[PDB]
């Protein structure tokens, strides 16, 4: 709380000016109520003209009837990688996703004592916009390491990796992983013991003064969920079809594949709806690659210097999967996600963009972008109403129908 | 006049410097015009003599209609930091909050009435010329906000916001609005009161250096505001004049196309989409473009809705928000926002097809989308809505469609036309009904190609055709097993492209083809589709891809 570390932007990268979205008036009502406390407690200022900078600014609900402010520093976080990535980068222990247990915390309010660069602060300008236009937004700026930018943690990995030291001496067999606001716990214990070290924690890191929090997630369950051919008693020449179909797609993916003895057992101009019976040749195809669809892929890995892409497909019945990549048909990771007269598509693809979100953390320490299928306007208009994040990854919007859909349930 | 406000710092961009654009010798008359306002300008402290120490320079010109004096400041704006940007948008009228009274001021001298940044005042330096006669020009300095300055709007507005911030904490029973260099006082007090609290404020102003008219000069209702008359009960948009012509050019359609649009807003009813097709080619503004058939249709019956005038009502924050939706036929749909069964806030339309296939279940939920971010904008909260559509229909489109949606609360409407699925493809096959392997092929380079079928009842047909496409006849292929059929048909296909097109379920189309498979659909009671790979001798497609 004196020494303000330096930053710089990459050179020849001026700072974000991103269009602030409008916002609901109870939802501005909440960010001034937010700011003015903010202000009085020196973590923003008011900021004059000579800042073009801006960065958006929404309102959740948290876990609450307590609103709070989420800042989205995707552009800055952007114009800044040298700095929370190289400079004085977190690095990823990649076995978190052994442990049999993970719990996540916000830590988030460790940076508002931190102050910032002193020469930075006019890139976390953001505005608090006004209805209809009537007056011009109000304009802040940040005094303290911000909630959401990548740098903030980055600087304060010292002071975190410090308090951590006792704990991390007490109990070597745990691992704690920093993603922006939130750390990483897993371990192997029992739950019930593993929840107490937990608590340990907690306490521990509450009395060093980060307050925290007053969601476990088993990575032991992870793995490539692979295709499946629905057997039935029955067959007819249309499920022979979807059944053909399916596997010629998978070609693309398991090149080891065959269906000839299929394809000759519908040779002729058939009605589709004849309950046709299975064959020896034919059968010979069904189990040696049903199997097949069982054993994992070949040469999968990944690329660090790639960016991850999600897809997400709603399936129905609240029913939606998802496959996460960077070279087509290679799927690093893929799941599927379900709601429990209380849900709606946007809370449940929100919900489930958030679990594919955190899995890709826990995994790569990198957040995916998402091929989202729904209307640009209509995400961009519901998507902070089931936010819990503290972050947010880069999203697209895929206009073009699946046609696959059970190809991938 | 200059003001004992407080500066914003300027910086000119990074590793840049002040302007040096020498001066083009003008007229003895101008230069002598130019003199008069100079001094009685330095005389008011606007702008200070000095010594050619300074090396910037920035032309200066002179023109009149009292000669006036303009500055090419376009030089020193390229170089100059950028600022927070001004309001870009204006506030609609239809959101503005019913007040008792209204009062209007414009301030004067607005941006001479500010001061400049000592240190950035020296790249404002021009000189007036001295008729040449290689005698010295005059240097002088900005020591305010110039005219047609870069910063010079957004500075303004900041010195405007904190000056008014003490009065208004001191008469939080007032509502000030502010826009460039005006300013929109309204209230809920007695006449008498609040033209007490205007002239306060006038002096407050004053008292700042900001002029402001009396209440003899005070503008009076009706306002000409922005495209707008603005009414003490009501608001509309000024009066439109749509030109009758002979010959259209590219110019006149966009013009029109804009004022229709304007009009959209208050008039209901209007459509755009004919004649906005013709300025597809998007080429030439001068070039003349035939007006086709249906376009000098829509451009009569919009000529009618403006044929008498109609107006919007303000806003009641403590009344109910409301949307109704009523569509119109070509992909065209038009709503009504209002409080009050008679008196609309305003009105507009959703047209946009957003592809070439569409089904009005799809384009309705876009228009509500449309509504809703208008609504947020504008009042910052989201209408309940009044639709044309059966909770029925909704409920199962919307399941069984592969995007997500959300439809906001909303009651249904009998108000005809109403919103249909007028088909639906089956969940699974048909037992007992004839099955078409359908398959349709065509030669790129010929431009030529072919369509067929073959059954399992051995019913086998191949039509030819002329000009056409693979994809047009992977169509045209599923189009004749729908001719040749009873009234429920399995058909199936190796056009992926078909298969989507059709999946979809559009009620309406560019292609005429695809309209006409809308219609045998329709007449259909089942149609199930489904599709195998092509070139993979599934049994079936293997003889109807060998047909050709
Ligand atoms: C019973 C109603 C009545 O007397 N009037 C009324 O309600 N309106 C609409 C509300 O308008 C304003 C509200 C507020 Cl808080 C502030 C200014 C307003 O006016 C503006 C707004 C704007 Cl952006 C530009 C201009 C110009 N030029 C004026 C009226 C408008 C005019 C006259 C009377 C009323
Ligand atoms: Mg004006
Ligand atoms: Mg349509």
């Amino acid at each position: 709380p004196i020494e303000t570390v330096p930053v710089k932007l990459k050179p020849g990268m001026d700072g974000p000016k991103v269009k602030q979205w409008p916002l609901t008036e109870e939802k501005i009502k909440a960010l001034v109520e937010i700011c003015t406390e903010m202000e009085k407690e020196g973590k923003i200022s008011k900021i004059g003209p000579e800042n073009p900078y801006n960065t958006p600014v929404f309102a959740i609900k948290k876990k609450s009837t307590k609103w709070r402010k989420l800042v989205d520093f995707r552009e800055l976080n952007k114009r800044t990688q040298d700095f929370w990535e190289v400079q004085l980068g977190i690095p990823h222990p990649a076995g978190l996703k052994k442990k049999k247990s993970v719990t996540v915390l916000d830590v988030g309010d460790a940076y508002f004592s931190v102050p910032l660069d002193e020469d930075f602060r006019k890139y976390t300008a953001f505005t608090i916009p006004s209805i209809n236009n009537e007056t011009p937004g109000i304009r802040y700026q940040y005094n303290v390491l911000p909630q959401g930018w990548k740098g903030s943690p980055a600087i304060f990995q010292s002071s975190m990796t410090k308090i951590l030291e006792p704990f991390k001496k007490q109990n070597p067999d745990i691992v704690i992983y920093q993603y922006m606001d939130d750390l990483y716990v897993g371990s192997d214990l029992e739950i019930g013991q593993h929840r107490t070290k937990i608590e340990e924690l907690r306490q521990h890191l509450l009395r060093w003064g980060l307050t925290t929090p007053d969601y476990e997630l088993h990575p032991d369950k992870w793995t490539v969920q692979p295709i499946v051919l629905p057997e039935k008693d029955s067959w007819t020449v249309n499920d022979i079809q979807k059944l053909v179909g399916k596997l010629n797609w998978a070609s693309q993916i398991y090149p080891g594949i065959k269906v000839r003895q299929l394809s000759k057992l519908l040779r002729g101009t058939k009605a589709l709806t004849e309950v046709i019976p299975l064959t020896e040749e034919a059968e010979l195809e069904l189990a040696e690659n049903r199997e097949i669809l069982k054993e994992p892929v070949h040469g999968v890995y990944y690329d660090p210097s790639k960016d991850l892409i999600a897809e997400i497909q709603k399936q129905g019945q609240g029913q939606w999967t998802y496959q996460i990549y960077q070279e087509p048909f290679k799927n690093l990771k893929t799941g599927k996600y379900a709601r429990m007269a209380h849900t709606n598509d946007v809370k449940q693809l929100t919900e489930a963009v958030q679990k594919i979100t955190t899995e890709s953390i826990v995994i790569w320490g990198k957040t995916p972008k998402f091929k989202l299928p729904i209307q640009k306007e209509t995400w961009e208009t519901w998507w902070t109403e089931y936010w819990q994040a503290t972050w947010i990854p880069e999203w697209e919007f895929v206009n073009t129908p699946p046609l696959v859909k059970l190809w991938y349930q | 006049p200059i003001s004992p406000i407080e500066t914003v710092p300027v910086k000119l961009k990074p590793g840049m410097d002040g302007p040096k654009v020498k001066q083009w010798p003008l007229t003895e008359e101008k230069i002598k015009a130019l003199v008069e306002i100079c001094t009685e300008m330095e005389k008011e402290g606007k702008i200070s003599k000095i010594g050619p120490e300074n090396p910037y320079n920035t032309p200066v010109f002179a023109i009149k209609k009292k000669w006036r004096k303009l500055v090419d400041f376009r030089e020193l704006n390229k170089r100059t930091q950028d600022f927070w940007e001004v309001q870009l948008g204006i506030p609609h009228p239809a959101g503005l909050k019913k007040k008792k009274s209204v009062t209007v001021l414009d301030v004067g001298d607005a941006y001479f009435s500010v001061p400049l940044d000592e240190d950035f005042r020296k790249y404002t330096a021009f000189t007036i010329p001295s008729i040449n006669n290689e005698t010295p020009g005059i240097r002088y300095q900005y020591n305010v906000l110039p005219q047609g300055w870069k910063g010079s709007p957004a500075i303004f507005q900041s010195s405007m916001t904190k000056i008014l911030e003490p009065f208004a904490a001191q008469n939080p029973d007032i509502v000030i609005y502010q826009y460039m260099d005006d300013l929109y006082v309204g209230s809920d007090l007695e006449i008498g009161q609040h033209r007490t609290k205007i002239e306060e404020l006038r002096q407050h102003l004053l008292r700042w250096g900001l002029t402001t008219p009396d209440k003899k000069h005070q503008k009076e209702p009706p306002f000409l505001w922005m495209g707008y008359e603005l009414h003490p009960d009501k608001w509309t948009v000024q009066p439109i004049v749509l030109p009758e012509k002979d010959s259209w050019t590219v110019n006149d359609i966009q013009k029109l196309v804009g004022k229709l649009n304007w009009a959209s807003q208050i008039y209901p009813g209007i459509k755009v989409r004919q004649l906005s097709k013709l300025l597809r080619g998007t080429k030439a503004l001068t070039e003349v473009i035939p007006l086709t058939e249906e376009a000098e249709l829509e451009l009569a019956e919009n000529r009618e809705i403006l044929k008498e005038p109609v107006h919007g009502v303000y806003y009641d924050p403590s009344k109910d928000l409301i949307a109704e939706i009523q569509k119109q036929g070509q992909g065209q749909w038009t709503y009504q926002i209002y409080q009050e069964p008679f008196k609309n806030l305003k009105t507009g339309k959703y047209a946009r097809m957003r592809g070439a296939h569409t089904n009005d279940v799809k384009q309705l939920t876009e228009a509500v989308q449309k509504i809703t971010t208008e609504s947020i904008v504008i009042w910052g909260k989201t209408p309940k809505f009044k639709l044309p559509i059966q909770k029925e229909t909704w409920e199962t489109w919307w399941t069984e469609y592969w995007q997500a949606t959300w439809i906001p609360e909303w009651e249904f409407v009998n108000t005809p036309p109403l919103v249909k699925l007028w088909y639906q493809l089956e969940k699974e096959p048909i037992v007992g009904a004839e099955t078409f392997y359908v398959d349709g092929a065509a030669n790129r380079e010929t431009k030529l190609g072919k369509a067929g079928y073959v059954t399992n009842k051995g019913r086998q047909k191949v039509v030819p055709l002329t000009n056409t496409t693979n994809q047009k006849t992977e169509l045209q292929a599923i189009y004749l097993a729908l001719q040749d059929s009873g009234l429920e048909v399995n058909i199936v296909t190796d056009s992926q492209y078909a298969l989507g097109i059709i999946q979809a379920q559009p009620d309406k189309s560019e292609s005429e083809l695809v309209n006409q498979i809308i219609e045998q659909l329709i007449k259909k009671e089942k149609v199930y589709l489904a599709w195998v790979p092509a070139h993979k001798g599934i049994g079936g497609n293997e003889q109807v891809d060998k047909l050709v």
